[PDB]
């Protein structure tokens, strides 16, 4: 059932829907090339979800001021999951207080 | 000036036309009570 792709960007962020097998390199270069940010000068992938309460004061402050200090620092960009309730929702919360 | 805006979010706390706690920071035109009303303290700030 792997037909087409069928959305682009909106909301200023830039999504879209793709497959498991699609690519490697064709999602990178449509990061890079198409509506362009940087090459990255490293990337902290963030994994490892709550129970769905608030994490401690200190992992938050680990997320605050210790590793988005380091995005802003060098590139550095976070590969999360999105969602509001995962780990995606307590590193959402350190991207918003450190901008 | 933070224990005194918290004896008024208890006696807000279901009727008396919600203090909401950030609200009232704006109505005293202190801005270092709303950033760390908003930025800290069990950050669960909804819509309304």
């Amino acid at each position: 059932y792997g037909e087409l792709d069928f959305t682009g960007a909106g909301r200023h962020s830039n999504f879209l829907r793709l497959s498991d097998r699609t690519d490697p390199a064709a999602v990178y270069s449509l990061v890079t090339r198409t509506w362009g940010f940087r090459a990255p000068n490293l990337v902290v992938s963030v994994l490892g979800g709550s129970g769905g309460p608030v994490l401690q004061t200190w992992l938050q402050d680990l997320l605050r001021r210790g590793l988005v200090r380091a995005a802003q620092s060098t590139g550095a960009w976070i590969v999360t999951g999105g969602l509001h309730t995962g780990i995606g929702r307590h590193v959402g919360v350190a991207v918003r207080d450190h901008q | 000036e933070t224990i005194v805006l918290k004896a008024l979010v208890k006696a807000c706390g279901e009727a008396s036309a919600y203090l909401d706690e950030l609200r009232l920071a704006v109505a005293w035109n202190r801005v270092d009570i709303a950033q760390s009303e908003l930025f800290r303290g069990d950050i669960q700030w909804r819509s309304f």
